[PDB]
């Protein structure tokens, strides 16, 4: 599933959990292209950790980056 | 079941479109994936009919376009494109294009896809107007994204059309690589990876593909852009190393110093590091791995910055990314000093024993006892790994008997469900069978009907 799908699965799967607005989903799924479906999910679940690592209760689009470079590596 | 929902979906279309067209179109589609050529038919009546759909200003409510799109998508490509030029002649694209209609854009879009001669628009503008539709910041629809990119993927296999992109849009792209944009610089950056491929030495300007010193630096104010960025030169420097293109590694040389100092320098630029260390790492091991001189450049990036061994925190990464044959020459004494055979090591141990030497540094800590000692999930891994390569079978067969056995017999091999460790055994087995019954010396049998029994089940 390249044709964006990994925007979907974020979208979705994001719709679920605090998220604030924007997190442009184009771009934060550009990083992960070889992430096969599962890959996208278990990214969500740490960005939220980040977020609580911290303070917030919403996860910010650089709690993801902070996450995906965590993940994917 | 093909030629039947053919003409079932080309009538119910000239009617009133029956709140079930939506269906007809959901499951015809995958039919045609099954089949892959078509039968003897003509595609006019269909497409001609379909385009006055996706052209038509006017939409249904009974009609996922989405569906419509997907059986387009898959038609085109099949049916002789002769056929398809004469409902798409070359201006239709182009007007298609410029309409307001994304459904349609996206039509014509994998249309261009399978253009007979990949240089068949190559003298049209309708490679520039894709380009401005990409990187034109608020077309956010990814649908259409797509559907252009890899439709330029695809056609800039020909020479002519990339000149059509690398000199008819030249000024255009070294445009929008100034702009910077987070959306539209991004979308440049996966562009040029994609095009490198289909590069030679001579079509190639390092105004729009190498980045200046400067530009990097300004990335890091946004983060997105920076380890985009990151990831782009870690696949340049990679395409270089396995399509052999030394060419190139005289410009991507003088930047590349660059990213090692931002590594290091947390106190100023702190978001580069916790942000993004791993696909930076990522970087490094890719660029030990380049064709140089006695590993010049790396080696003072790795004495200057990445002051490899000095960082605890980071040894374990190290020596599983950085280059063997490096760690094992200018670091030997890490190699040497710290890598435990474990299913934590388990990493390690797959790019350490890459290079004969840099395993002749760590073989003094492999025992069948520290191997058999960690469970089967485990030793599989360790065990498929050292039969990798011929210097590591002849340990495994050798210096270590007993477990060479506790992968063949148990009693009971098959009592095996978990798909990983069935994954790596049976692996595990195939290349060392490789290895021919000469060499095999006493486990050929055991090991020809071990892996025999879980080829069948």
């Amino acid at each position: 599933m390249d044709l964006e799908g990994r925007a979907n699965i974020f979208r979705i799967h994001s719709k679920s959990m605090s998220v604030e607005r924007g997190i442009r989903w184009e771009l934060i799924s550009r990083l992960c292209p070889n992430s096969t479906g599962a890959e996208l999910r278990s990214v969500c679940t740490e960005a939220g950790m980040f977020a609580i690592r911290a303070r917030r209760k919403v996860a910010t689009e650089k709690d993801f980056l902070k996450a995906v470079d965590k993940v994917i590596s | 079941v093909e030629n039947l929902l053919t003409q079932l979906e080309n009538e119910l279309n000239e009617d009133n479109l029956p709140e079930d067209i939506n269906t007809l179109l959901r499951k015809c589609s995958l039919n045609l994936v099954t089949v892959v050529s078509l039968p003897d038919m003509d595609v006019k009546p269909l497409l001609a009919t379909i385009k006055r759909f996706l052209t038509s200003n006017v939409s249904y409510d009974s009609l996922n376009y989405d569906y419509l799109l997907d059986v387009v998508d898959k038609l085109v490509p099949m049916a002789d494109f002769d056929d398809v030029l004469e409902v798409y002649s070359a201006e239709d694209l182009v007007k298609a294009l410029r309409s307001e209609i994304d459904p349609l854009k996206v039509a014509a879009c994998r249309v261009i896809e399978n253009s007979q001669p990949k240089g068949l628009f190559a003298t049209s503008n309708i490679i520039d107007i894709l380009l401005d539709i990409l990187f034109d910041e608020k077309v956010e629809n990814d649908k259409l994204i797509t559907a252009i990119e890899k439709a330029l993927e695809r056609l800039s296999t020909d020479e002519l059309i990339r000149r059509r992109l690398f000199d008819n849009n030249l000024p255009y792209l070294v445009s929008v690589k100034g702009r910077m944009e987070t959306v539209s610089f991004v979308r440049l950056i996966d562009f040029l990876t994609i095009e490198f491929q289909f590069i030679s030495g001579p079509e190639f300007k390092d105004i729009i593909f190498c980045f200046t010193k400067e530009e990097i630096l300004k990335s890091v104010e946004d983060i997105l852009v920076f380890i985009e960025l990151v990831n782009y030169y870690t696949k340049f420097l990679l395409e270089i190393r396995n399509q052999d293109k030394y060419w190139a590694l005289r410009h991507v040389k003088k930047i590349l110093p660059v990213f090692a100092q931002l590594f290091e320098d947390t106190e100023n630029y702190p978001d580069v590091r916790a942000f993004s260390t791993n696909c930076l790492l990522q970087l490094f091991a890719e660029v030990s791995r380049i064709e140089e001189d006695e590993y010049s450049l790396f080696k003072t990036m790795d004495k200057d910055s990445l002051k490899i061994g000095s960082e605890a925190k980071l040894i374990t990464e190290w020596l599983e990314l950085i280059n063997p044959q490096y760690l094992v020459k200018y670091h030997k004494d890490v190699v040497e000093n710290y890598f435990h055979v474990s299913g934590y090591s388990i990493g390690m141990l797959r790019n350490l024993s890459a290079d004969e030497e840099c395993f002749n540094a760590i073989r003094n800590k492999f025992s069948a006892e520290i191997v058999l000692r960690l469970p089967y999930l485990e030793q599989m891994q360790v065990v498929e790994t050292l039969t990798r390569y011929e210097y590591t079978s002849k340990f495994l067969l050798n210096e270590m008997p007993k477990v060479m056995g506790s992968l063949i017999g148990d009693g009971s091999a098959g009592a095996i469900i978990d798909l990983e460790t069935v994954h790596y055994r049976n692996s595990a087995l195939r290349n060392l069978l490789d290895k021919g019954e000469e060499k095999l010396s006493v486990w050929y049998e055991p090991l020809l009907r071990e892996y025999s029994k879980a080829v069948n089940g």
